[PDB]
DNA sequence: AGACCCAGTTAAAAAAAAAAAAAAA
């Protein structure tokens, strides 16, 4: 074995660097493997000193690379480029650091610098920094290459965002899952498939979705809500940011809304996904009015605001099928 | 429990098949404060019932039935300890929910 | 002039703040929480509460209503006759006058100079980013606690149908799809012994707050870009205000609900200076509050009048039985 | 060998990372957080030896006699015995310490808080003498505020316990340096106030939840020789 | 007893691809030999015929499941319920069994569960837009409350019709189900050599779906 | 002058301390989670938390207001008699007055007796050091834990849409399209019996944080930079500005909401020397808990005075029967 | 306690098909009385309406419609005089009126 | 100009604003709860009421009554004549004109 | 400290087109 060493800095960061040091195990083979949580730690038990983590985090790095080039200085829609970032400077900064990443690690060696980190990384990152009375004229806090890129591949491919802007503003919410007690392969490559959601899913629906709640309801809508799968039930931390002319700053850091609204679907469409999908699409489309009531009935639980968006049902000619009260029945308790 | 019968009688006053549509009874019943006017709503749905009835036999598709006595006997004896709102509005709303919903009226 | 008014009144029958149902035709009328003893522990319960803004508001259109009467109503602004409480809206960074001039946004002494919406009830200019907090604070009208335990508990709303009765050009009904214009909805109605409270911190009428204070010569006096006779007559309008608040005005639907109002119990102090916010008629410990809080502040040699109306207050405070709010508006504008 | 224990039923506090933009707060306070409410203690009873020409280098001789007193840096410890919660407060924070941007400048931080009931502190002494003990068992309480301002703390009782040495599981933090052989929690906290060094504190809080958010709550304490009774149940603080 | 069409016995198209196999193994099997060592796990001839048989006697036993046998009786709606699913529960369990190998097993239930591949595509394809994220959200394997118990008994003297390994595949519950499926279906979409899994799962499955033009119009 | 008080306050129809979704229509009242007792698992109750925050904040309006309707109240900064609340900064090195005449903050006593503001709020300056903390702080403000309790299975939490009906100068309601302000916007709001506590720390008005005491002849003195009369001005302002809070200003949204406030019960303990800070009344048994800190304060024999509305804190030791915070500040005022 | 599986049992047979006596203005006056004398009178006509379900029973070989006992009609009347407030009296009325709807065991 | 009336007037034998409890037959007068103190507590009692919005629709019928008799009693609504209260329903951009066409809304002046 | 910067940019170079399997028909 070796028993990877993380350094600690924050339960954010650290378990992207955690995520990005298991993919790039799982990605190459390494059987026989178990994460360990520890709080903040996050160590990985592996029988394997270094071939397959180079190769899988090449893979995985070329992977990268391929999908920055093939979304669109070198502004992409890539999700770790411009899809969950909210600066314009990052948009060219990733290209850069993962051209700088390509020509250092490659040739079997190891890495000479460090760099910056970002707000959608880690939210407690911002180039001023109190100390005693005043902030620094540059960022005492500095990131590994290597730990950078293994944060970038985790936030990329693990943990899932949801972005919605309104002409000049812009609002992403990224919503990180971390264990309790224990996780295992089954469960990381579970997260793995929970990161759904590309970029760019806008055609017509922005014309019902006008709030942000709706479009936040509605991307989780296609998102997935299993997670009794893992033998090891996980816990969610969500956090959001916004644009209104060109200001970026942090507003919710940590808040149940998304915890709430995702246990909602999960229990909704427990008991179908094809009825519920129809009518959530067709409340969505039509019945504005009883969207804005769900959501109503969601945040600020009042359980009557329901019957009204069941309401408009009837007037959008939803199936109403029923399974779907069921469900609803089973929320209330 | 004796949720399902219970709202299959009383959807079909909002039902399509039924050219009456009342709204104002569901509406009574979903948001109920207290006991006495979720119970008038219900009592206002059963006192339709025999026109739905009347009308489903008139046009040939199966006549619904009245709602099974011990559904009765569990709603009253679940309505009487709603010492706290919020159970009552749990019990009412779903009651309103199960009014909205797909059933087998006119094959 | 710092004045607080507070009370208790009867009301019933009345659509004030409706939700509007989310789109739905049964709109409901808002309510709130308000955590009654009820003999035992702190229970809560939901009963029709009036919002703070509808205060806030219908005071706003008696303050417009008085200045349309007094010579000093042109440095006003052409919403404000238009019964808006509207201040500036969104994105607009000059703003309209009851003559039709044009105000720049800009500097708030300009705006205060000629004005009094953003001076009496404050203003928020996005577009400028200047903010003046109103000198109007509005509290919440609800059921007295004492009220729900005489009542046990109830929804204490009444569910009343109405409906359109549009007809075509030859006088008959159909279906919407050929152009029948005839609808349904239904309306909430309240009731119970309300309780209201009002503070009208009409002390910084005319005072930027960038500038609040000269001390050109080192002494105490307030920044007023006005003469004092449009400041008096501003008070004495923002004052005439309460009046419709006690007769009939203070929540929406007037047209159709007109709420029923009775002045069963109020109480207010003024000293020309910082004071006290009365307790809300609300309270169980209502009077006895009220009268230990005039004792207290009397007892600290302020030169604090309070006026009660249907309450014995405490029988010993020198507080004469007022008789409506018409002749308290008069001594209060008065006093100076 | 004595123990200051202290108990304080206070709801909040603050203590952030090097954050911006967010000021997530550690889920326990801090030793410099403690030793500068035991500073600001001392300094509130009697400055006969605290008062001198600057606040910063007072304060900064006041942690080094509290230091010089404990037995090394790392001694006081705190521990809870109620589930403990960490929530999100957004209040509006001025940023005009950044270079220039005159000085009204504020935005709205996401300044997080910590909610609990209450927690035991532990400090560990080098048989002070008695006038001292008194002074600190005086010093224990007007402990009017954790953290920043916005959130307060207030002590309820204050004791000298003695580590009557029986084995236990321990609740107290210790650091991480030589703690390794021991549902674990680890960070770095600053035990060393900075007023202008590298170790890693361990705390044996676990996560938990509800229903989709983390209450913090202690369960599988590790095995200590050393370990007290209070109250009726039974902590351990690390002597070094 | 098992049934597979609503007039036709399971046994009857169990022996059918039986014979179809063993007239087609001369041109399929050196494929399958070559792609299944690429999987990594080396065998020989009669272990390839062993395990593809075992295989096909599983290609479609979750269609003697309750819910498919409700169907065939009388015309109620599957409501989404796919029999694969229990298959690769039941190929799963019994090729892991007595092969004592994880990956074999792995690639067997990959493979049988991808033999409705179209039908499992155009219910994708109504609903939502990605494909197999867990059961569709339970969706899959909701009406499923369980099997006869004679029914996969049947299977079991398959087994010995096969070979003389005792089966010990447990009684299939909804939680059980759930969880090797889920675990199928996430390594199947997510894992370095997913391109490798793919090119064999379909070298395996070009033989499962050879039985149509004419085969499955009899049975 | 040392003061700790706290107690039970329940509060209606309340947006305090909200959020406003960052931007959006819906404005989101503050809302914490608060782990209760339940028999069944320590339960997680999302209940809203008024921050101390908005109460340090009202602290900073009373006060101000309080000199500008005191003659002896002059020494105040123009930019902070607008409830700024921001003092100093690295920007800066200069203090400015009200006056034509500004403040040179080359040391710590000059700015200590040329700005009360300064004194009894704090202040920092980055660019001079010279660091002060705030004499008065105050607590989160939350529902008690037995109220939570005794109503089981509670949110506390309601919502009101408001809307602004801007028109145009056409005598009609258009549309986004033609620029009108007719929009809506959820104000969400809070009820339930939250608790308070607050310490008044105003022993060090007027008293320097580095120099406390003069200490040159060996005898115990305070080092008052200023004349006895302002430093009696700045407590009895304090103990004013202490008023509006407990009366109707609490939170924010006041112009709009204006909390429907009344304190249900109140402890307070008051003393010449320092004195610990009175425990919150979140808990269910911290009153006999005070009574607890009333023997710590008897531990060393503290000239402390206790203050009871709506309480008794036992009947042993001794207290002081109040019926309005009013009447506590005039006993405070006394002395 | 009792009182409530009798009372439907009559108010049904007095509602129910089978009979083409279909009384609902006794109904109705029991639901909607704010008062208890006018629910009174509404369960007193309820009552009297017996011996035309008794004789409709006997002609068309329905079994006889059992009258509720006199246990149940003394805690009707307990509760009815020992609730003066209005809102229990209400709850009382609407229950009773539900019950006056139920498919209980009706002619085979 | 502006002038408020108000008083007592005593009524019998009136189903006036009958709502009828939705399709059913029993057609149930408007009640609404009121607080009376009957010297135990200002306690709730449902009593028969009548909505201001039928004030408003028999005003508007007095007020078209009295203005058909003024020689200016062109200038108004085509329902005005129909005793119809509806004014600019569901889907109306227009407003009917007594005289046999449509009036455009511009402003509020012209409407008015 | 201080500058900015935050999305459409448009001359000869290189290939031509049917199942039958069972889903909320
Ligand atoms: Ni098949
Ligand atoms: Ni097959």
């Amino acid at each position: 074995f070796n028993e990877f060493k993380t350094p600690q800095i924050d339960p954010i960061f650290d378990l992207y660097v955690a995520y990005g040091y298991v993919v790039s195990l799982i990605r190459g083979g390494a059987k026989e493997a178990t994460l360990i949580p520890h709080g903040a730690s996050y160590l990985i038990q592996t029988d394997v000193s270094n071939e397959e983590f180079r190769h899988g985090l090449v893979d995985a790095l070329s992977s990268m690379l391929s999908l920055h080039i093939a979304l669109a200085k070198l502004v992409s829609d890539a999700d770790f480029s411009a899809g969950a970032n909210i600066n314009n400077v990052y948009w060219d900064s990733v290209p850069r650091n993962l051209e700088k990443l390509m020509k250092d690690l490659e040739k079997k060696r190891s890495v000479k610098g460090t760099a910056t980190i970002p707000i959608t990384l880690m939210p407690s990152a911002g180039k001023y920094m109190l100390k005693h009375f005043g902030v620094q004229g540059g960022n005492p806090i500095k990131v590994d290459l290597l730990n950078y890129a293994l944060a970038w591949v985790g936030f990329h491919y693990y943990t899932p965002y949801i972005k919605y802007a309104k002409g000049d503003t812009t609002w992403i919410h990224i919503y990180q899952i971390a264990p309790v007690e224990e996780v295992d392969m089954i469960s990381i490559l579970s997260l793995k498939d929970l990161k759904m959601h590309l970029p760019h899913y806008y055609e017509s629906n922005l014309d019902f979705l006008i709030n942000r709640r709706l479009a936040l309801l509605y991307h989780l809508l296609h998102s997935e809500a299993l997670e009794l799968f893992t033998e090891k039930e996980f816990v969610i931390h969500s956090y959001t940011l916004e644009r209104s002319g060109n200001n970026q700053a942090i507003r919710s850091f940590e808040e149940e809304e998304i915890g709430k609204l995702m246990d909602f679907l999960w229990k909704l469409k427990r008991r179908d996904f094809y009825h519920a999908i129809k009518f959530i699409d067709d409340l969505l489309k039509k019945a504005t009015e009883g969207a804005l009531a769900l959501i109503d009935a969601i945040m600020n639980e009042r359980l009557e605001g329901f019957y009204t968006a069941l309401k408009l049902g009837k007037k959008a000619g939803v199936v109403s099928s029923r399974e779907i009260v069921a469900a609803l029945e089973d929320i209330i308790c | 429990g004796w949720i399902r019968n219970i709202g299959r009688y009383l959807s079909y006053l909002v039902d399509d098949t039924f050219e009456e549509y009342a709204y104002d009874v569901v509406d009574g019943i979903a948001k109920a404060r207290t006991q006495e006017e979720l119970l008038e709503g219900v009592y206002k749905a059963l006192r339709l019932a025999p026109k739905l009835k009347k009308k489903a036999e008139s046009k040939g598709c199966p006549p619904p039935r009245i709602p099974s006595p011990e559904d009765i006997e569990a709603l009253e004896e679940k309505v009487e300890q709603l010492s706290n709102p919020k159970d009552l509005r749990k019990l009412a709303v779903s009651l309103a929910l199960w009014a909205f919903a797909s059933w087998n009226n006119c094959p | 002039m710092y004045v607080r008014i507070s009370g208790r009144i009867r009301l019933n029958a009345h659509s004030l703040n409706a939700q509007g149902g989310g789109g739905t035709n049964y709109i409901e009328i808002t309510k709130t929480k308000v955590t009654v003893r009820t003999e035992n522990g702190w229970t809560v319960v939901e009963v029709p509460a009036i919002t703070g803004n509808m205060l806030k508001h219908w005071h706003f259109v008696g303050f417009v209503d008085y200045f349309k009467t007094t010579p000093y109503g042109v440095n006003l602004t052409e919403r404000a006759l238009r019964y808006n409480g509207t201040r500036f809206g969104q994105g607009e960074t000059t703003a309209t006058k009851a003559n039709g001039a044009t105000v720049q946004l800009n500097d708030e002494a300009t705006i205060i100079k000629e004005l009094a919406d953003a001076d009496v009830h404050g203003f928020l200019a996005p577009k400028t980013g200047r903010r003046r907090v109103s000198l109007v604070k509005a509290s919440f009208i609800l059921p007295t606690e004492d009220f729900i335990k005489e009542v046990e508990g109830e929804r204490l709303i009444t569910a009343i149908k109405h409906n359109r009765v549009d007809v075509d050009e030859k006088g008959a009904i159909g279906s919407s799809k050929e152009g029948t214009a005839q609808m349904l909805f239904s309306r909430e109605y309240a009731t119970g012994l309300y309780g209201f409270s009002i503070v009208l911190d009409l002390g910084l009428v005319g005072i930027p707050q960038g500038l609040p204070v000269k001390f050109e010569e080192n002494q105490p006096r307030p920044n007023i870009v006005i003469d004092p006779n449009e400041r008096k007559a501003r008070i004495e309008s923002a004052l005439k205000a309460l009046i419709p608040m006690l007769s009939g005005y203070i929540g929406a639907n007037l047209a159709r609900s007109f709420p029923v109002f009775k002045v069963e119990e109020l109480v207010a102090i003024a000293s020309e200076g910082p004071i006290p916010a009365l307790v809300h008629g609300f309270y169980e410990d209502y009077i006895e509050a009220n009268r230990s809080i005039i004792k207290n502040a009397r007892a600290l040699g302020f030169n604090i009048e309070v006026f009660t109306y249907n309450v014995d207050l405490g029988e010993d405070i020198e507080a004469t039985k007022v008789s409506s709010v018409e002749e308290l508006v008069a001594n209060l504008v008065k006093m100076v | 060998m004595d123990i200051l224990l202290v108990c304080l039923r206070f709801p909040f506090f603050s203590v952030a990372k090097r954050s911006y933009q967010v000021r997530t707060s550690f889920l326990l306070p801090p030793p410099s957080a403690l030793k500068g409410a035991l500073a600001k203690g001392l300094i509130l009873l009697k400055p006969e030896k605290y008062a001198s020409s600057s606040l910063d280098e007072a304060a900064l001789k006041a942690i080094k006699e509290i230091e010089s007193k404990l037995v090394d840096i790392k001694a006081v410890s705190v521990a809870p015995l109620s589930p403990l919660i960490r929530n999100a407060f957004l209040l509006k924070r001025l940023r005009n310490l950044e270079s220039g941007s005159n000085a009204e400048k504020s935005d709205a931080m996401r300044r997080e808080y910590t909610f609990t009931r209450e927690l035991l502190v532990a400090y560990i002494f080098k048989n002070l003498t008695q006038e001292e003990k008194n002074l600190y068992l005086k010093a224990a309480m007007l402990i009017d505020v954790i953290g920043d301002t916005e959130s307060l703390a207030t002590p309820v009782w204050a004791s000298f316990v003695k580590p009557e040495d029986k084995k236990a599981p321990l609740a107290f933090s210790a650091p991480y340096t030589e703690i390794y052989s021991l549902r674990m929690y680890i960070e770095k906290m600053r035990v060393s106030p900075e007023y202008s060094q590298e170790e890693i504190f361990y705390l044996p809080i676990e996560e938990r939840r509800y229903k989709r958010i983390v209450y913090y709550a202690r369960i599988y304490p590790p095995e200590v020789e050393k370990a007290l009774t209070v109250d009726g149940e039974v902590l351990g603080i690390w002597i070094p | 007893s098992c049934k597979a069409f609503q007039g036709q016995t399971l046994r009857e198209h169990i022996e059918a691809m039986l014979a179809a196999w063993e007239i087609v193994k001369n041109k399929y099997i050196p494929s399958i030999i070559r792609v299944m060592k690429t999987v990594g796990v080396k065998f020989t001839e009669e272990d390839a015929d062993k395990f593809m048989k075992t295989l096909i006697i599983l290609h479609d036993v979750g269609k003697c499941s309750e819910v498919y046998q409700k169907h065939l009786s009388n015309n109620e709606p599957l409501r989404g319920f796919r029999h694969e699913l229990v298959s690769a529960y039941y190929a799963y369990n019994i090729l892991k069994d007595m092969f004592k190998d994880e990956t074999i097993a792995f690639i067997g239930a990959l493979v049988v569960m991808m033999h409705h591949e179209p039908i499992l595509m155009g219910q994708i394809r109504s609903l939502d837009k990605e494909e197999l994220t867990p059961e569709v959200v339970l969706d899959k394997l909701r009406t499923f409350n369980g099997v006869m118990e004679g029914t996969e008994s049947f299977i079991k003297s398959m087994i010995k019709e096969k070979l003389g390994v005792i089966p010990k595949v447990p009684s299939p519950t909804q939680e059980d189900v759930l969880r090797e499926v889920i675990r199928l279906s996430v390594l199947a979409r997510h894992r370095p050599d997913s391109g490798k899994l793919r090119m064999v799962v379909g070298a395996l499955l070009i033989p499962l779906v050879c039985d149509y033009k004419g085969a499955a119009a009899a049975a």
